[PDB]
RNA sequence: CCAUCAUUAAGUUGGGCACUCUAAGUUGACUGCCGGUGACAAACCGGAGGAAGGUGGGGAUGACGUCAAAUCAUCAUGCCCCUUAUGAUUUGGGCUACACACGUGCUACAAUGGACAAUACAAAGGGCAGCGAAACCGCGAGGUCAAGCAAAUCCCAUAAAGUUGUUCUCAGUUCGGAUUGUAGUCUGCAACUCGACUACAUGAAGCUGGAAUCGCUAGUAAUCGUAGAUCAGCAUGCUACGG
């Protein structure tokens, strides 16, 4: 479910090591039941591979990715019914796609095993300078609705 | 639902010295599957009891190492 | 405190025997790095714990009780919480809002069957 | 007799028809199928030592070796309470219905 | 059909795996707690007859 | 263990667990008696069927705890702290010693 | 009408518990000795119309605790019925010497067991308004807490009860520690059930 | 139930260390209450006393009304018929069915971990020969019979898992664990019917299972379960509540 509607959602909290919640929501993808016994180690064998393969830490070269994931500016429209009616729109952190955590670039875990131990280290570093790769964090949430001109 | 008491009949085992040494009857008021099976149950007859009547099912010489409990066919399953 | 000072959270009692001096890992005097290889639940409570510098002011010496294994620990922080008003009043500015001053944030919110929280409908029959 | 080399051997007998709860319980758990064998894992005397586990009746698809067909005579009792594998889709009076559904 | 087939365990009965150890004054033959020999809800009904003390809620 | 002379909640066990402090000081002994403990409860295991209709639940409370107090140090002439008659007939005063 | 049957209303202040029972051994037979004896006095007290339930077993020196304060039925004359039960109810309880009784003060004010006092006001179905049901109009306005009245006992074969209302008014109507109970009895509808649901308000 | 009393066995015993943990009831609680944009049309927020926060928060009962909806195969029965059985009764059978359309409680393909033991702990709730600890009887079952005092404790229990560290390289691999002689092992003439031990001679699938189905936001699931009442010899079900 109208008469009623829909209102914003929840989010996450940083960590005392780097003061970053970008690592936190990624652990919350895997935060087993409070028993993060080596889900901690799986996170620290996923998130470190952008700070390691790319020399700079979570705030400079990882910022090339984590300036662009859950939003300040995303694609969205208003109450216009069943038409196209598309324009670019500024947004808040309520419903989320282009500054901190959301959709495409960064499937850490999508290579040729059925593992979590080493698979997260496999497909991780593709969000070095925000260049695609595989579906976890951003890329494809920027290029939606700018097509038809003549026979539109 | 217990595994106690390897039980030959204990009242009809008194008669099984004459019904397994000899053969047991074919269609009589019997059950023909509880009393355990062993390779000394060879060449005898017995009557399995569903309720229609005690239909003969034999107790042959290959009867050594199997067990019982559809001692009357509870389903006659066919159904669908 | 040499009495039943308020060290108690998430199924924990504490006889916080406040011996002046060492504030260390006095949860049965062990470590948590690969014993809790999760390694996430101990040092995160630094805003209440470490701010007053009760690492060379007072011990906790907690007497522990309650909570299945994934439930009990982290209660030495509340053992030193009511100590902090008598161990080190160095960071009493933030404990009125949240810290060692009043109470504990999270604890055993006893199992409410048929709901989890706040408008959910997770992947049961619904979403 | 024909256990696999070049890798671990504890996948030799775990999932073979005829032998069950001695495959991974008596031929690998009680007996020895090697669990850390490389391409060179003493395949000069160890290979011939572990071939006495292949010498009983009808083993693992090797139907003249170890295991299977002593229940052959037992097959003819006109009986129910061993059908769980003696007759190994268990149709021993239990369900193959909507939800009784895990194994076979 | 009136009174005394329920009286099996009232008299000495052979097999109480059926468990006619029940409550008092209603319909339950088989599969509940143990006290007054034939019912289900009487473990609270008759228990509120001075056997055992009372019961509260206060206001969620 | 868990006081109950036959009074259970603290509009009546504010009499029972409050007279534990006093009735424990009745007659011959030098006891170490009153020990206010945690509580105990009792659930009415019932549903409402004979064949089918069952399954309802709501908000309980319950208490009845008959005591064990550690009154085991008697003095048979100096009436101090054991053996005063404390309502044993109507009140089911089951104070284990 | 899709209603469940209540017993306890607001228990925690107003509703209380009269559990004083000590017959600890033989929960199969000694429990029977004090519960099955409750299946006995439904007939003899001659339309008792009684107050409430106050049961008590005095440390297994059981003197039977059911008052039914209409005098004469349980009194006799200076220990006739009570002393007679001293020898008779030795089969009920252990001794049962000099069974007790109280005086009933406007028994229609008692919330729970008034249901007999009104089941014996219309079950006759013959001059069932004045000769018997005078007391619905006598026991009206002594200021009881639970203000709810209905009657359903064999009026044409009725399978439901009755109510009366008018309309106005203002109040802060929320109160959380009242006292009231149920009522349900054994009239014969002969085709489709109705055990009479019967209360009044004082 | 030591923090130091000493005669720390901590006989937690002499007293009473034992103020505390111990075992902590009462009543602290109640935005009882200030500043407000609160404009008063107020309390809650900001605060701030409270052990608890704004009811501190929950665990049985639900109107005016009863669809009489499973149950005359429960009892008090309206009613009959059966009155040498439709009562039945026994045990001879099974009633736990056996393609089932559906279903659910308990499952592996893990590497936070497959086996091993521990890290240790238990709330629970039980007892009248108790648990079976303790030796015991075990990778498999787990008796043996007293143990403990009728149990503040005692036994349960090494509970266990989580974790230590791997075993393996995330396969279909000690994955993982049914089947027939099993012992009839715990066991009563009568289990093999009408359990399983993981154990030996006995594979049951499976690639994260498809879209769907359908439970879980805090000692609960996950981690796994420990006691109790049915079990006249049958639990995974159920209830009490745990590291």
């Amino acid at each position: 479910m109208p008469r009623k509607g829909s209102v914003p959602k929840r989010d996450v909290l940083p960590d005392p090591i780097h003061n970053s919640k970008l690592v936190t929501k990624l652990i919350n993808k895997i935060m087993l039941d409070g028993k993060r016994g080596t889900a901690q180690r799986i996170l620290y064998s996923a998130f470190d591979l952008v700070e390691q393969r790319s020399g700079r830490d979570a705030l400079e070269v990882f910022e090339e990715a984590i300036n662009n994931i859950m939003p300040v500016l995303e694609v969205k429209a208003r109450r216009v019914g069943g038409s196209n009616y598309q324009v670019p729109v500024e947004v808040r952190p309520e419903r989320r796609t282009t500054l901190g955590l959301r959709w495409l670039v960064n499937y850490a875990r999508l290579r040729g095993e059925k593992t979590m131990e080493d698979r997260l280290a496999n497909e991780i570093l593709d969000a070095a300078n925000n260049t695609g790769g595989a579906v976890k964090k951003r890329e494809d949430t920027h290029k939606m609705a700018e097509a038809n001109k003549a026979f539109a | 639902s217990i595994k106690k008491g390897p039980f030959v009949d204990e009242h009809l085992m008194k008669k099984v010295e004459a019904q397994e040494g000899s053969e047991k009857k074919q269609v009589i008021k019997t059950w023909s599957r509880r009393s355990t099976i062993f390779p000394n149950f060879i060449g005898h007859t017995f009557a399995v009891y569903d309720g229609r009547k005690h239909v003969p099912v034999y107790v042959t010489e290959d009867m050594v190492g199997h067990k019982l409990g559809e001692f009357a066919p509870t389903r006659t399953f066919k159904g669908h | 405190v040499e009495y039943r000072g308020t060290g108690r959270r998430k199924n924990s009692v504490a006889r916080v025997r406040l011996v002046p001096g060492e504030g260390n890992i006095t949860v049965n005097n062990r470590d948590v790095r690969e014993y809790l290889p999760f390694e996430s639940l101990i040092l995160d409570l630094n805003q209440p714990f470490d701010v007053t510098e009760t690492k060379g002011n007072y011990d906790v010496l907690v007497n522990v009780h309650g909570g299945g294994f994934t439930g009990q620990a982290q209660a030495i922080r509340h053992g030193i919480a009511r100590a902090l008003l008598e161990a080190d009043p160095e960071y009493r500015g933030s404990l009125k809002r949240a810290g060692l001053l009043t109470r504990d944030p999270r604890m055993k919110e006893r199992k409410k069957p048929g709901l989890k929280a706040a408008r959910r409908s997770p992947q049961f029959s619904k979403r | 007799v024909d256990i696999p080399r070049e890798k671990r051997v504890v996948i030799s007998l775990t999932y073979i028809y005829g032998i069950g709860t001695s495959t991974a319980q008596k031929i690998l758990e009680e007996a020895n199928v090697s669990a850390d064998t490389r391409v060179k894992d003493l395949t000069d005397d160890e290979l011939g030592r572990i071939r006495e586990v292949v010498d009983g009746y009808k083993v693992e698809g090797d139907l003249r070796r170890e295991t299977n067909l002593n229940i052959k005579r037992l097959m003819e009792i006109s009986s129910y309470r061993g059908i769980r594998h003696r007759r190994g889709l268990p149709v021993r009076g239990q369900k193959t219905k909507n939800n009784a559904r895990t194994r076979k | 059909a009136k009174t005394s087939m329920v009286a099996k365990q009232q008299k000495k009965q052979k097999y109480a795996v059926r468990e006619y150890t029940r409550c008092e004054r209603c319909g339950r033959p088989h599969s509940v707690y143990r006290k007054f020999k034939l019912c289900r809800i009487c473990f609270r009904e008759l228990a509120y007859k001075g056997q055992i003390p009372g019961v509260r809620k206060a206001s969620w | 263990i868990r006081i109950r002379l036959k009074a259970y909640d603290h509009r009546v066990i504010d009499q029972s667990a409050e007279k534990i402090v006093e009735t424990a000081k009745r007659s011959g002994a030098d006891v170490s008696g009153p020990i206010p403990l945690p509580t105990e409860k009792s659930v009415y295991t019932i549903i409402r069927a004979v064949h089918k209709y069952k399954d309802s639940r709501e908000q309980f409370e319950q208490r009845t705890h008959k005591r064990l107090i550690d009154i085991v140090n008697p003095t048979p002439k100096t009436v101090d702290a054991l053996m005063g008659l404390n309502l044993p007939s109507g009140v089911d005063i089951e104070i284990k010693l | 009408g899709q209603k469940i049957n209540p017993i306890g209303l607001r228990v925690g202040i107003i509703r209380d518990w009269e559990a004083k029972w000590y017959a600890e051994k033989d929960f199969a037979s000694l429990l029977h000795e004090d519960l099955k004896i409750r299946k006995f006095i439904d007939n003899e007290l001659k339309e008792a119309s009684v107050s409430h339930v106050e049961i008590e077993r005095a440390a297994n020196r059981i003197n039977i605790a059911i008052h039914t304060g209409k005098p004469g039925m349980v009194i006799g004359k200076g220990g006739s019925e009570i002393e007679k039960l001293r020898n008779k109810l030795n089969a009920l309880t252990d001794k049962k010497v000099h069974i007790n009784v109280i005086e009933i003060k406007k028994v229609d004010l008692d919330a729970r067991l008034v249901a007999e006092n009104i089941a014996r006001q219309l079950e006759n179905r013959a001059s069932f308004r004045r000769v018997q049901k005078q007391a619905i109009t006598r026991a009206m306005k002594l200021g009881a807490k639970g203000i709810k009245t209905q009657v359903s006992g064999r009026l044409g074969g009725a399978d439901i009860a009755r109510a009366e209302q008018y309309s106005e008014g203002t109040v802060p109507l929320h109160t959380l520690r009242a006292d009231i109970d149920y009522a349900h009895a054994e009239a014969d509808t002969t085709y489709g059930k109705l055990g009479v649901k019967v209360w009044i308000y004082r």
